[PDB]
RNA sequence: CUCAUGUUGCCAGCACGUUAUGGUGGGGACUCGUGAGAGACUGCCGGGGUCAACUCGGAGGAAGGUGGGGAUGACGUCAAGUCAUCAUGCCCCUUAUGUCCAGGGCUUCACACAUGCUACAAUGGCCGGUACAAAGGGCUGCGAUGCCGUGAGGUGGAGCGAAUCCUUUCAAAGCCGGUCUCAGUUCGGAUCGGGGUCUGCAACUCGACCCCGUGAAGUCGGAGUCGCUAGUAAUCGCAGAUCAGCAACGCU
């Protein structure tokens, strides 16, 4: 028993659902059983900045770094779904990680 | 306080200069520009001419003043009152 | 099987009732060892007490997250509605007493500039 | 409160006795926001006032709101560049809780050593009239009917 | 009781009756009470005289208090402040020597307010 | 920022102490946070723009 | 609230642990985390209303009359702040007011003002036992167990680009037991001396932390003046931004 664990984790959650969208048709073409996108807890990192320079601080606000990360726990790592995963062509918004 | 590990700090080309004046037993008085060097027993009748940052003040140093930087009596502020 | 979930300021709890005894089980411990406080124990039985059907149903529970406060309410909350599940026939009495109707009031978001929930610092003319 | 009367809190009632003038006095005395600490230390001193005196405590506690509660006040009021004062009717309800008010403002500010002991004390001492809250409603009451005369501006 | 020419309370535990010693403090107290085994609640009213002479051969052979203490104090003050350093200049004008915020602090030391 | 300072500061200095910041571009050596490389007005200018891939205004 | 959903997350119902807890085989029966939809629209009834807006009360409901808090600054005023962010017109230096480095400074004080913590003691100081949360940070960084230090920390280094390994089982207040009987106090801790650890080539002006001695002012405060109308006011904690070392009681 082998388990491949592929990382989803990108910014947009229209892109990750897109990306993990495509993971899933892939899998089910090549015949290969995904538990399938496991939500995960998003990190937070929020940050805060001044209105402007030379004082005028008291009012502020604040930005996120929005990170959604799926979990893909891929069994039975087939030669053909391995192939096949690397010769997916994904959108540069979207890094999957196989480890 | 520096840690006794690492032990005490002397600039080298002052302990160069020092060096040859206490081997040649000549005693005179030498521009210090280093206000970081910490005081050794080798200094004991040395003359240093340490800088404020106006004028290089000479100093006399004698075995009272073991174990203290040079530029603790050096003063670098000038306080006439009021 | 009959099951139960209460919430109330982030506290989470579980309620498996059965009608044996009236045995209180928190945690594997008694209600009057987990959270020795009369305020919560009155409160924790206040929904037994008004249907007057006491010493006969016994709960297991799990609780996980909140205070102390927020985890008894969120216990009564739970132990209210299973017993409503079990026998809708007491909703008309125990909605009136206001068992069945939860507390929607936890946390609340707190300004950037402001000290925390609603606090303002000190705000001087001169 | 300028576009009306707001609403009042619906104030829950003592368990442990069945008065909600015990859940009053804990509240007044709050401090620091320590609920559990208020609570055990006014429970305390009843107990000690209750064993001091050999009585009941809610019927001392009942004597002692009646012997301390006014029926009327003085209000400030400056007419014509003029400073003056005015009596005027209060609501037994307020009255009670200014009562409750005078109580601990009395319970604060004397030299007993102990103030566990010495509320109870002070509480003996309001049921006897002997009491710092007696001597103020009775100064209280002077004043009002003292300054009687200035109460046809009726405000 | 009395020990080296210090009063000790009347009625005190032991533990600050040693501490108004001038050499001996609150931890210090607390160490040598450690150390001998006597326990540190018990009040001024049950000393006795042995105890009192062996913690003062104790204290007078692993320690120097009161007079020493000061005039040790003293010659270090007076050595600073001859040998021109920093520290004796502070001393000569009567400044904490640390480098605090004296544009408002070291009123302490400054002592009373005067106004000009 | 002093250009002559600037590429003084990009210079390798003789002591690893002597590393510090220097927002790159208008070289402020002050108000800069290091993952992003910036200071904070040229965050906030970048960010309005929307030229950084994945930064965002603050509701929660 | 309904549907989809089971790992590093939880356990309804079954088996293995036998002191270490779902730890392990198993399982969506609920939270758990992230996708879709419904739900507040005066929805209905009675009275006032010009039969209209609008208002009071009542039933259902989680919410009743913009449920709560947020993102969200119409034309303009204050020649308001910012050539020390950046760019920009004009004048000025160019052999200097440019440029590299050694030491010093921005931390100086006979005083004043503004914002914060410590308090001014028993609702308490101190000692022993003892239960309850959130979220985020971690690559040239967090750092396990073990060993030596009172403690700063010293050796070592499992688990980690991270629901997994660390930030202690995230605690403080809270509850029980003991001393203090009101003292310039066992409250309170600044100032001044004697010993060490840590980061840095470089701790005297000029950092921070640990141990000891030192024991000052201060007993609720003057006219005046400030914030606060529900999870509100008060009180007690945790993490992060800048960062090798910190001025961290400030800010988020
Ligand atoms: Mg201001
Ligand atoms: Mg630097
Ligand atoms: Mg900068
Ligand atoms: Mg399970
Ligand atoms: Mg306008
Ligand atoms: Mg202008
Ligand atoms: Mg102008
Ligand atoms: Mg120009
Ligand atoms: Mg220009
Ligand atoms: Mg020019
Ligand atoms: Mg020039
Ligand atoms: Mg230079
Ligand atoms: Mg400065
Ligand atoms: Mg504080
Ligand atoms: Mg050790
Ligand atoms: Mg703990
Ligand atoms: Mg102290
Ligand atoms: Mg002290
Ligand atoms: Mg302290
Ligand atoms: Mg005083
Ligand atoms: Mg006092
Ligand atoms: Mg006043
Ligand atoms: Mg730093
Ligand atoms: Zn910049």
């Amino acid at each position: 028993g082998q388990k491949i664990r592929i990382r989803l984790k990108a910014y947009d959650h229209e892109a990750i659902d897109a990306s993990a969208r495509k993971i899933v048709e892939t899998v089910t073409r090549t015949g290969a059983s995904v538990v399938g996108p496991v939500p995960l807890p998003t990190e937070k990192n929020v940050y805060c900045v001044i209105r402007s320079p030379h004082k005028y601080k008291d009012s502020r606000e604040h930005f996120e770094m929005r990170t959604h990360k799926r979990l893909i726990d891929i069994l039975d790592p087939t030669p053909k779904t391995v192939d096949a995963l690397m010769r997916i062509d994904l959108p540069a918004s979207v890094d999957v990680n196989i480890q | 306080p520096r840690s006794l590990k690492k032990g005490p700090f002397v600039d080298d080309h002052l302990l160069k200069k020092v060096d040859v004046q206490n081997e040649k037993n000549t005693k005179q008085v030498i521009k210090t520009w280093s206000r970081r060097s910490t005081i050794i027993p080798d200094f004991i009748g040395h003359t240093f001419a340490v800088h404020d940052g106006r004028k290089h003040v000479p100093v006399f140093v004698t075995e009272a003043m073991v174990g203290h930087k040079l530029g603790e009596f050096a003063p670098t502020r000038t306080f006439k009152g009021h | 099987p009959i099951q139960t979930v209460g919430r109330r300021k982030e506290a989470v709890v579980r309620v498996r009732l059965v009608p044996g005894t009236g045995q209180f089980n928190l945690d594997g411990r008694t209600l009057e060892n987990y959270f020795p406080n009369k305020v919560h124990q009155q409160l924790i039985k206040a929904p037994l007490v008004t249907v007057d059907r006491v010493d006969q149903f016994d709960i297991y529970a799990h609780l996980d997250g909140g205070g102390p406060s927020g985890q008894a309410g969120a216990l009564r909350l739970a132990i209210a509605r299973a017993l409503i599940l079990v026998q809708p026939e007491d909703r008309p009495a125990l909605k009136k007493a206001g068992f069945l109707t939860r507390d929607p009031r936890a946390i609340e978001r707190k300004k950037y500039g402001l000290k925390k929930a609603r606090k303002a610092p000190q705000y001087s003319k001169r | 409160p300028r576009k009306g009367p707001a609403p009042k809190r619906p104030l829950v009632n003592d368990p442990v006795y069945g008065s909600q003038l015990v859940t009053q006095l804990v509240n007044k005395v709050l401090l620091e926001g320590k609920k559990s600490l208020a609570e055990r230390i006014v429970y305390g001193a009843l107990e000690q006032a209750r064993e001091k005196t050999g009585t009941d405590p809610v019927v001392t506690l009942k004597r002692a709101l009646d012997n301390v509660k006014p029926a009327l006040e003085v209000r400030s009021r400056r007419v014509g560049g003029a400073t003056y004062q005015v009596p005027v009717e209060v609501r037994p309800d307020r009255s009670t809780t200014l009562a409750l008010r005078w109580l601990v403002n009395f319970s604060r500010q004397r030299r007993e050593k102990t103030m566990v002991e010495r509320l109870a004390n002070e509480i003996l001492d309001a049921s006897n009239g002997l009491g710092a809250s007696v001597k103020r409603r009775e100064d209280t009451h002077k004043m009002a009917e003292a300054n009687r005369a200035f109460a046809h501006y009726r405000w | 009781a009395r020990l080296v020419g210090v009063d000790l309370p009347r009625d005190k535990r032991m533990e600050i009756a040693l501490t108004y010693i001038y050499g001996i403090g609150r931890t210090r107290s607390n160490e040598i009470l450690a150390a001998t085994g006597i326990d540190k609640n018990m009040r001024t009213k049950d000393l006795t005289d042995d105890q009192v002479t062996v913690l003062r051969d104790y204290i007078e052979g692993n320690l120097k208090v009161e007079g020493d203490l000061r005039r040790e104090v003293q010659a270090d003050i007076r050595r600073k402040i001859e040998i021109g350093c920093y520290q004796g200049l502070r001393h000569r004008r009567g400044l904490p020597v640390r480098g605090q915020r004296t544009k408002t602090n070291a009123r302490t030391r400054k002592g009373p307010k005067r106004t000009i | 920022a002093k250009k002559a300072l600037v590429h003084k500061a990009n210079k390798k200095p003789k002591f690893a102490v002597r590393a510090y910041t220097r927002c790159n571009k208008c070289g402020r050596p002050h108000s800069v946070y290091r993952k992003f490389g910036l200071c904070r007005i040229c965050l906030r200018e970048m960010a309005h723009a929307g030229e950084l891939p994945g930064v965002q205004k603050s509701s929660w």
